[PDB]
RNA sequence: AUGUUGUAAAGCACUAAUGCGCUGCGUUAAACUUUGAAGAUGUCUUUUAAGUUGUUGCCAGUGGGCAUACUGUGGUAAGCAUGGUGUGCGAGAAGGGAUGAACCUUUAAGCGGGCUAAGGAGUCUUAUGCAAGGUGAAUCCGGCGGCCUGAUUUUGACAGCCGAAUUGGGCGGCGGAGA
RNA sequence: ACGCUGCUUUUUGAUUCUUCGAUGUCGGCUCUUCCUAUCAUCGCGAAGCAGAGAUUGCGAAGUGUUGGAUUGUUCACCCA
C-alpha cells in the first residue's frame, strides 16, 4: 500500500484532449474517440498537457484498476494518430477458400470453405473497414479503434474450424500473421 | 383526526431502507404518496437480482394455481407490496393504515409544484458498494414491464416546465425588492404603521 | 469540535505491584518480587501477579502477601509518537508471539489500539492477550512501513467517506445530507 | 480539501457549527489529534469533522503561539421575549396588504 | 488433633504380554501393582466457629415413572437397552428462547408509587450508540499495510541494457471447491 | 490394488414412541403429479480422435421411453 499513488500518459502534438466530468474525448488526424471513465473511483485531471490518475488508500485490487485504466488511454491516443491494421490469411489443403467484399468494406463474404454450401457472412464491427491485399489470398482489416479491429478478426478465426473431426489434421482456416500499423 | 401529507421521492434510496421507514409513518395517521417508484435501487448485481426474483416466480399453489400466490411485475405494484409486508396487514389497523398510501412510475400532473422529500438514512453513497446497483425498474423490465419509456418521458417534461416556473418567481423576488426600497413607498408604509 | 463519545481517556490501566510469600517463623523475611501489569481493575492486577510467581515459582494466592500496588496516571500533556509492544496470545490451539508496533498518546492508549485492531483481524476478546513490554521506538528503529510513513510531517491526503450533518428523519428533496 | 497539520476544521451538524478547532497532530487514516480554542486536546475521528479552506504552519508553536491561529466563536445569545418579536412581524404584514394592490 | 481406603494418573517390583541390538533402545493390561492423588469416610474436644429438639396414640395414598448436567456398562448405532451422584417435570403458573412437559430468569392475577432479571433496542414490536475487519468429512486452492522464521540485492538483484526491491518454508483469522 | 473419508432412505435388519370400544392387509388395470443420480433427442470438452462406428466428461428434467410367449406374482427370462 501507498498514501497515494500516480500515473501519467503524454498526449502528442496533434492529439486535442478534452474532458467532461471524467468522460474523456480525444480527435487526432484519424478520427474522434470517446473513452467514458465515470465508474471507476480514481481521480483524473490534465497536467502540463498531459492526463495525471490519482489513488489514496489503495488496497492491491484498486491498485490493479488504476494500471490497467491509464494503458486504456493510451491506446485510444494511438488510435486517431496512427490507427491499427491486422492481416489474415487463408490456409487449406484440397478446397479454395473464396472471398469476397460486398459493401464498401464492411461485409466480407467466405465461400466453398471444406465443400460447404452455405455461405458465412461477416460484419465488421464499428468503424473498421475490410480490404483485399494481393499477395495471393489475404485481407487488411484497418480503423481508428484497436477494440473494433481486434475483435472483427478474432470472430473470424473463431468460426472456422471444422466439426466433429480431428484438429492435428484438419488444419483449414484463417489465421493472424501480423499486427502493425496503418 | 390528523390530516397531514408528505410526498415522497424515490430516485437513490435503497428500496428496504425506504420501506421500514415509510410503514413507520402510516402506522402513526400519516399519508405518504411515493412517486418515482421505478427509479429505487437494490444494491448489487444483476444476476444476484435476478436470482432472487426468479426463486419468488416459483412459489405456486399446485393444487389450484388461481388461489395461488400472485406476482406482480410493475414497480408501483412491487414496491407498494414491500411496504405491506412489513407489518400486520390483517388485523383491522392494518387494514386502516394501508389505505393511506398511493404509489407511481413517474410524477402525475396534479403534484406539480408541491415539495417533495427524502428519507435521511436510505441514500445509496452512505454504504460500502456505492456505484454497484441495479435499479427497480431495470430488473422488472427483464420479467415483463413494458412502460419504461414512456416514464421518463413523463418525468422531465414535468421537471422542465417546473423549472420555468422558477425563473418567472425569481425575477418578481428582484422587481418586488426595488420597490421595497423605494421613497414614496415608505412614506406611505411608515403612515399605515403610524396608526399601529 | 466534539466527538459526543469520549475517545481520549483510555480502558486499559497500569499497576506497579510489590509481593512476596506470607511469611513465617521458620522462613521470616522471605523474599520480595516487582512488576507491572497493564489491566482494569486494582483486583484484576493482583490475581494476574499471582498467577506469574505461582507458575515460575510456587507461590500461591492464598499464601502470598501483596505489599504495595501502585496506579500510574496519564500524562497532563499530549502529543503523538511511536510505540512496540511485545505480547503472547492464545488461540484455538496453542499460544503464540507478535510485535506490531502502531502510533499513541500513551502507553495505555497504545494498548487499546492494538487491542482495537486484533479485534477485527483476528477475532481475539481482550482476555486472551498479555502484555510483556511497551515502550517508544525513536524514529528510525521502525520496523513496519505503515508507521515510517504516517510518522513523518508535511503528510497529506483527503478523506472520502460520507457526512451526515442533519439528524431529521425527511429532508428536502435537494438538500445534500454530506 | 485535505488532512495536515495546521488545517481548521468545525463539528459536523449544521447547527453548532459556529466553534473553531486546529489540527496538531495525526494517527492514522482515521483519527487526528484536535486542539480547541480554549486550550484543550481532544482525540476525534474524522467522521464527525468538516474540513474548513484555510490552513497554516505549526514548528515551533508551543501551545499558546498555536492558540491564536484559532478563529473566535460566531454565537449570539437571543432575546426578545414576545413583545420584542412581535413588532418585528408586525411591521412586515403591512407589506403585502400594499404590495398586493400594486400587483408583484 | 488422630485413624481408614487402592480408583484417576503413572509404572514394571510380582502374574500375563511385546519388537530389535548382543549392556541398552522400543511397545502394553476390567479379572497386573513398587508407588499413588483430588475426593470420600470413623472418633475426641463447643474446656473450638457459625446457628438455634424429646416420648408416644389413631390412621391415608403410593409400590408402570420420565428428563437432564457430569459419569459408567452392552451395542455399528438409535428420540435403543441397563447402572451411579445432584437437580427438575410428574404435582409448577408467570417473563424470555418465533413455536415446544423438562432449556435460561424466577417461584403465583387485591388497590397505588418506584427498580431490576433472563432477553433485547431498522420494521412487525416496548427501547441507543462507538470501533476493527469485510463487500457436514478426508483431501485440495487462494488472500491479508496480520505474525514467526530464513536467504538475495545500488560492487545493480528479481522479470524480460534497464534501476529497486525479490524470494523459500510455516502459523493465526477469513473466503472458495468436495456438496 | 493394499488402505482411508462420506452421502441417500429405493433393500433387509435393529427398536417398540403412536393406533387392539378396528386407519380394509399383495399384484394388476385406470389416472394425475413430482425428483435427477440423463437412457434418447439439443449444445459443448478429452483421447492410445485419419474416416466410419463406438468409449469417457460437462450444461440441461422441455418432450418421449412400445407390442408379445411362460409365471398370481414384484421379480426373471427370451422373441419382434
Ligand atoms: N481513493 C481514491 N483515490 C482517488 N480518487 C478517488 C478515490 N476514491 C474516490 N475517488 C474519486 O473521487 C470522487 C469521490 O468523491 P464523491 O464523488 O463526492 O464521493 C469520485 O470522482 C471518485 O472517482
Amino acid at each position: 500500500m501507498r498514501i497515494l499513488v500516480t500515473r501519467i500518459v503524454k498526449v502528442p502534438e496533434d492529439c486535442t484532449a478534452t474532458q467532461e466530468g471524467k468522460i474523456f474525448t480525444f480527435q487526432g488526424p484519424k478520427g474522434s474517440i470517446v473513452e467514458d471513465c465515470t465508474r471507476h473511483p480514481l481521480t483524473f485531471d490534465i497536467h502540463e498537457g498531459n492526463i495525471r490518475i490519482r489513488l489514496w488508500n489503495g488496497k492491491r485490487k484498486a491498485m490493479a484498476l488504476a494500471i490497467t485504466v491509464e494503458s486504456l488511454l493510451r491506446n485510444a491516443i494511438k488510435a486517431v494518430t496512427v490507427g491499427f491494421a491486422y492481416t489474415m490469411k487463408a490456409v487449406y489443403n484440397h478446397f479454395s477458400i473464396n472471398m469476397e467484399i460486398k459493401e464498401d468494406g464492411k461485409i466480407l463474404l467466405v465461400k466453398n470453405f471444406l465443400g460447404e454450401k452455405n455461405v458465412k457472412r461477416f460484419r465488421m464491427r464499428g468503424a473498421a473497414r475490410v480490404r483485399l491485399d494481393e499477395r495471393k489470398d489475404t485481407i487488411v482489416i484497418e480503423g481508428p479503434s484497436l477494440s473494433d479491429v481486434s475483435q472483427s478478426a478474432g470472430t473470424i478465426t473463431n468460426e472456422c474450424k471444422a466439426k466433429n473431426r480431428d484438429s492435428r489434421v484438419f488444419l483449414d482456416g484463417i489465421f493472424v500473421t501480423e499486427r502493425g500499423i496503418m | 383526526e390528523k390530516k397531514e401529507h408528505v410526498i415522497i421521492d424515490a430516485t437513490g434510496q435503497v428500496a428496504g431502507k425506504l420501506a421500514a421507514k415509510v410503514a413507520k409513518l402510516l402506522l402513526e395517521g400519516v399519508r405518504v404518496t411515493v412517486v418515482c417508484a421505478e427509479e429505487a435501487v437494490f444494491v448489487g448485481s444483476l444476476e444476484r437480482a435476478m436470482d432472487k426474483f426468479k426463486q419468488y416466480l416459483n412459489k405456486r399453489c399446485l393444487v389450484n394455481p388461481r388461489r395461488g400466490p400472485f406476482h406482480f411485475r410493475e414497480p408501483r405494484m412491487h414496491l407498494a407490496k414491500i411496504i405491506r409486508r412489513m407489518i400486520s396487514y390483517k388485523k383491522p389497523r392494518g387494514k386502516a393504515a394501508m389505505s393511506r398510501l398511493a404509489t407511481y412510475e413517474g410524477i402525475p400532473r396534479e403534484l406539480e409544484g408541491q415539495p417533495r422529500y427524502k428519507v435521511t438514512c436510505a441514500f445509496v453513497k452512505y454504504t460500502g458498494n456505492p456505484n454497484r446497483y441495479v435499479t427497480l425498474g431495470k430488473l422488472l423490465s427483464m420479467f415483463g414491464w413494458k412502460h419504461a419509456e414512456a416514464a421518463k418521458s413523463l418525468t422531465d417534461e414535468l421537471k422542465e416546465r417546473e423549472s420555468l416556473a422558477s425563473l418567472q418567481k425569481k425575477d418578481l423576488d428582484k422587481k418586488i425588492e426595488e420597490l421595497k426600497t423605494d421613497k414614496n413607498f415608505e412614506n406611505e408604509v411608515n403612515r399605515r404603521l403610524a396608526m399601529l | 469540535a466534539f466527538s459526543k463519545v469520549n475517545m481520549t481517556i483510555p480502558m486499559t490501566k497500569e499497576y506497579r505491584i510489590h509481593g512476596s510469600a506470607m511469611p513465617t517463623e521458620d522462613n521470616p523475611r522471605p523474599q520480595v518480587f516487582v512488576g507491572t501489569i497493564f489491566t482494569k481493575n486494582h483486583v484484576f492486577a493482583k490475581a494476574k501477579f499471582f498467577k506469574i510467581l505461582e507458575k515460575k515459582y510456587k507461590i500461591k494466592a492464598t499464601k502470598g502477601l501483596i505489599i504495595d500496588c501502585k496506579e500510574i496516571p496519564e500524562p497532563s500533556f499530549k502529543e503523538v509518537q511511536n510505540y512496540g509492544i511485545r505480547f503472547v496470545y492464545r488461540s484455538r490451539s496453542g499460544v503464540h508471539n507478535a510485535y506490531k508496533e502502531c502510533r499513541a498518546i500513551s502507553k495505555c492508549w497504545a494498548i487499546d489500539h492494538v487491542l482495537r485492531e486484533l479485534a477485527g483481524r483476528q477475532k481475539l476478546k481482550r482476555s486472551a492477550v498479555d502484555i510483556i513490554s511497551v515502550d517508544v521506538v525513536p524514529v528510525e528503529s521502525l520496523k513496519r512501513a505503515k508507521t515510517i510513513e504516517f510518522a513523518d510531517e508535511n503528510v497529506e491526503f483527503p478523506i472520502f467517506t460520507k457526512i451526515v450533518n442533519t439528524k431529521s428523519l425527511l429532508i428536502p428533496s435537494e438538500y445534500n445530507p454530506s | 480539501r485535505t488532512v495536515r497539520l495546521g488545517r481548521i476544521v468545525t463539528p459536523a451538524l449544521k447547527e453548532r457549527r459556529h466553534t473553531y478547532a486546529i489540527i496538531v497532530g495525526i494517527i492514522d487514516v482515521t483519527f487526528v489529534l484536535l486542539q480547541r480554542k480554549d486550550g484543550e486536546r481532544e482525540i476525534c475521528s474524522v467522521a464527525n469533522l468538516h474540513l474548513e479552506d484555510e490552513a497554516f504552519d505549526i514548528k515551533g508553536l508551543s501551545a499558546e503561539e498555536i492558540g491564536k491561529l484559532i478563529p473566535e466563536d460566531t454565537y449570539i445569545e437571543d432575546t426578545t421575549n414576545d413583545f420584542d418579536r412581535f413588532k418585528l412581524k408586525l411591521r412586515k404584514r403591512v407589506e403585502e396588504e400594499l404590495l398586493k394592490e400594486k400587483g408583484l
